[PDB]
């Protein structure tokens, strides 16, 4: 050859390919041999202990507060609404300026919450604010796709994902992205914080997620193996490891320290889509949202399907287990939240 | 006898029909939530409880008094007369406004969909209840259909409440049908249109199909029984009291087969098929 | 096109320097970690309706 | 204490009673979904409605016609692969496709485009109202016949105009058999495997013309008259 383009497409492949050798190198044995011992946990079958009734269209995003009691949950009605998942009283109730929305978080603080859709706009709102009604606080500006996930790191703190293949950190306050993370070839469509907020992994529409160090700025690791778009993510409770489920109808469990694939979740009576995925205060538990209307709750260790949460008009958009482990709740599309315990 | 055990079976096969049927429509729609959001929903509830009224509080009685011959419950039956005009009158009314209802949802859409808020929707099932509590009950404890227990029915009373519940109800439904059949054969012509412009009597057929289906069962179930209603009294050329229970039987058949006309939208199949499994 | 193959060829060699672990060594971590905290897990072990929001009044 | 507990409760109150006006206000919107290439008039469109009739470029707009509410929306600042925010629009009632017909080498981008969007796994019950906008520079490149439809599209030789066709008052035939040939390419589309599902309604539009409220009014009715039909079994 002789073009240095052509030659960094080969130490490319090169590398790739030491890579998956240094990756096979370390695979010694399997999860499932290893756990072949271990008792299942038996059939879970959970029931719906409260439903959440107000949603006039699908619910996109939900997500606890801290103390594992309120939760704010986003429609595309152009609406807000906050829960007291114990009382079912509404709190607040905050309509949106696009109604697209697809995101929505809640500060670790309680005193504000975040959400952004379509407009490429995070938008936060005080709900500590001291006069009239909850309004609009700050707004953050720049990316040139549509907003798909941010959570709160501290109260002047926030990450957010873009459809322009792009993950930023920002400074409320200033309101400058104060991180850029590049790499991401397709729509990055989740991300998940580790509990100790010092690195976030991200899943995108390229069949691959993503390990990033939120200081630096700088991609640590790469995952792969799915064969088409990831739609969520999730870090397993140790901050190690992280669970991602995509279109194939398929989920699949990382390690970070490993550096590849630990396990699969999968069922050939399985064919539809998933939209969302979180695990237990103790990471026994997985739970899955699939297209068709249903939420498997899978063993994490012995990769046996062992519960499900069946009861939903349209697709289970969204879920989300509790700080405490207590419940966990499921938004679907047909305009309904449902807490299961 | 043969007969007797024959009668039997196929009264005793009916009733259970149409209870399971109609308690079928009830309990989709008391079970899931998605099918009470609607509103032609609601009319479509009261229909199924109309027809199961039918069942449960009319039919077993006269096939008693059918299998036995004679009538035992006694003192009821003056009760039983009144009850039967009202849920009688009950279902031929709700198809009445389902009728109508449809027709308003397909002649006015954007009208329809602001308008008839369940507050409407109330109101309507509340017209037809009260009408025919009231249309029913009022004239028998008040002995005005009076010229084995009589059932026989008043000579001007028979051919009056006759022309409500059945030829006020055949009216509106033979117009309301009508125009929807203009209304389908004017979107099928412009359909076709495009697609001969793309290329360049199925669809036809399948209106015909349902509203054949719909206004067929509806007039050859019920429509002897009331031009029956109409001439006996006056003439009692004339009939027996065998006959003119075969056609009573026909009216009540429809209200058998309501659910599966009117009950087989495809979330309501799916509905089913989740229930009995 | 050449600017982000020198990008690709450098971060793919920062990926490669990463120290990993065996394998059953990481899942030996996951199931003591689970385990560990099995019993506190209500989702996994039901916790009495008396401690329940969300079964209590 | 128990009094927080009634002051939550007349909170929930004020909550779910402004909910229910809210909720008949959705209700009532037809939302439309604006989508097509650019260098047409989507945009354009948007901020005609905002001008002409009652409308509250940017990605939204409100109009109102005959007390009957409509939100179009046009998504602006997205890439190509429109493969995963269109499902946030899978209820619309319809998409109004705005295809540049004066941009004869751009035209088959046009055509693939709207092949993609009318087989879409999550449009399958949405209909598509073509615009087949800039008649008027199309009328000016016909008559100027500088950039003739057989060089990009062969077919156009023997192709010959329709015994359907309405022109309107003082149309050259030529304009006329260019247009309708354009109409007949995606209404090739439309009618190919489509579905029984949902239509295409074409529409010859221009981004000064008037009526384009009346025409989107028009179709979303024949649309949800067809989903009235269609529910009952009747069409
Ligand atoms: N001459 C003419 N130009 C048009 C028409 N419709 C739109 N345009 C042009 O389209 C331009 C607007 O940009 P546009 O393509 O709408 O941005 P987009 O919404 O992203 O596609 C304007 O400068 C108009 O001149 C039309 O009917 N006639
Ligand atoms: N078996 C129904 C008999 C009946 C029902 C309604 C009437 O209005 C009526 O005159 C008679």
């Amino acid at each position: 050859s002789g073009s240095e383009l052509d030659q960094l497409r080969q130490e490319a492949e090169q590398l790739k390919n030491q890579i998956r050798d240094a990756r096979k190198a370390c695979a010694d044995a399997t999860l499932s041999q290893i756990t072949n011992n271990i008792d299942p946990v038996g059939r879970i079958q959970m029931r719906t202990r409260r439903t959440l009734r107000g949603h006039l269209a699908k619910i996109y995003a939900m997500h606890w507060g801290t103390d594992s009691r309120l939760l704010v949950s986003a429609s595309q009605d152009g609406k807000l609404i906050i829960w007291d998942s114990y009382t079912t009283n509404k709190v607040h109730a905050i309509p949106l300026r696009s109604s697209w929305v697809m995101t929505c978080a809640y500060a670790p603080s309680g005193n504000y919450v975040a959400c952004g859709g379509l407009d490429n706009i995070c938008s936060i709102y005080n709900l500590k604010t001291r006069e009239g009604n909850v309004r609009v606080s700050r707004e953050l500006a720049g990316h040139t796709g549509y907003l798909s996930c941010c959570r709160f790191l501290d109260d002047n703190q926030i990450v957010t994902s873009s459809g322009d293949t792009t993950c930023a950190l920002w400074d409320i306050e200033t309101g400058q992205q104060t991180t850029t993370f590049t790499g991401h070839t397709g729509d990055v469509m989740s991300l998940s914080l580790a509990p100790d907020t010092r690195l976030f992994v991200s899943g995108a529409c390229d069949a691959s997620a993503k390990l990033w160090d939120v200081r630096e700025g700088m991609c640590r690791q790469t995952f792969t193996g799915h064969e088409s778009d990831i739609n969520a993510i999730c870090f397993f409770p140790n901050g190690n490891a992280f669970a991602t489920g995509s279109d194939d109808a398929t989920c699949r469990l990382f390690d970070l320290r490993a550096d590849q694939e630990l396990m699969t979740y999968s069922h050939d009576n399985i064919i539809c889509g998933i939209t969302s995925v979180s695990f237990s205060k103790s990471g026994r538990l997985l739970l899955a949202g699939y297209d068709d209307f249903n939420c498997n709750v899978w063993d994490a260790l012995k990769a046996d399907r062992a519960g499900v949460l069946a009861g939903h008009d349209n697709r289970v958009s969204c879920l989300g287990v509790t700080d405490d482990g207590m419940a966990v709740a499921t938004g679907s599309w047909d305009s309904f939240l449902k807490i299961w315990n | 006898f043969s007969v007797r055990i024959l009668t039997a079976c196929f009264l005793s096969l009916l009733i259970l029909s149409t209870l399971l049927g109609n308690t079928l429509v009830c309990a989709a729609v008391i079970r899931f939530r998605h099918l009470r959001s609607k509103v032609t929903n609601f009319f479509v509830i009261s229909l199924a409880v109309s027809d199961l009224l039918v069942a449960v509080l009319v039919m077993p009685w006269k096939a008693v008094a059918e299998i036995a011959g004679f009538w035992p419950f006694g003192s009821f039956c003056n009760i039983w007369v009144a009850f039967d005009i009202m849920c009688s009158t009950a279902s031929i009314l709700n198809l009445c406004v389902i009728s109508v209802d449809r027709y308003w949802a397909i002649s006015s859409p954007f009208r329809y969909e602001r308008k008839m808020t369940p507050k409407a929707a109330f109101i309507l099932i509340s017209v037809a209840w009260t009408l025919s509590v009231l249309i029913s009950f009022i004239p028998v404890q008040l002995s005005w259909h009076k010229a084995n227990c009589d059932s026989s029915l008043s000579r001007t009373y028979a051919i009056s409440s006759s022309v409500i519940s059945f030829y006020i109800p055949v009216a509106i439904m033979i117009v309301t049908y009508t125009r929807i059949y203009r209304i389908a054969q004017k979107q099928i012509r412009r359909i076709a249109a495009l697609e001969r412009a793309a290329v360049h009597f199925k669809r036809e057929t399948k209106v015909l199909k349902t509203l054949s289906v719909i206004m067929g069962v509806f007039v050859c179930c019920w429509l002897p029984f009331f031009i029956l209603n109409c001439i006996l009294p006056f003439c009692g050329f004339c009939i027996d009291s065998n006959t003119f229970d075969v056609f009573v039987w026909f009216g009540w058949a429809n209200s058998s087969l309501n659910p599966i006309i009117y009950a087989f939208n495809a979330d309501f199949r799916k509905a089913f098929s989740t229930l009995l499994g | 096109s050449i600017a982000q193959a020198r990008k690709l060829v450098e971060q793919l060699k920062m990926e490669a320097n990463i120290d990993r672990i065996k394998v059953s060594k990481a899942a030996a971590d996951l199931m003591a970690y689970c385990e560990a905290h099995a019993k506190e897990d209500p989702l996994l072990t039901p916790v009495p309706a008396s401690e329940n929001p969300f079964r209590e009044k | 204490q128990r009094n927080e507990e009634k002051a939550q409760r007349e909170a929930n109150k004020k909550i779910e009673k402004q909910l229910q006006k809210d909720k008949q206000v959705y209700r009532a919107t037809h939302r439309l979904l604006l989508l097509g290439a650019d260098n047409s008039g989507k945009s354009t469109i948007v901020k005609q409605m905002r001008i002409l009739h009652g409308g509250s470029g940017i990605f939204e707009t409100k109009f109102q016609v005959d007390k009957v509410n409509f939100h179009m929306f046009d998504v602006g600042g997205q890439r190509d692969e429109r493969r995963k925010w269109i499902q946030c629009f899978n209820d619309v009632t319809a998409i109004i496709f705005v295809v540049d017909s004066s941009d004869y080498n751009r035209l088959q981008e046009a055509l693939n485009l709207f092949k993609s969007i009318w087989n879409n796994r999550w449009l399958r019950t949405i209909s598509v109202i073509l615009f087949l906008n800039k008649q008027d520079l199309l009328a000016e490149k016909v008559l100027a016949g500088k950039s003739k439809i057989e060089d990009y599209f062969p077919e156009f030789a023997r192709y010959t105009t329709p015994e359907d066709a309405t022109p309107e008052p003082g149309e050259d035939p030529r304009v006329t058999r260019a247009k309708y040939f354009i109409r007949d390419e995606f209404l090739r589309i439309s009618t190919a495997s489509g579905d029984g599902r949902h239509y295409c309604y074409p529409h010859f539009t221009c981004a000064v013309d008037t009526e384009n409220a009346r025409r989107i009014f028009n179709d979303c009715r024949d649309i949800i008259q067809r989903m009235h039909l269609r529910q009952y079994e009747l069409l």
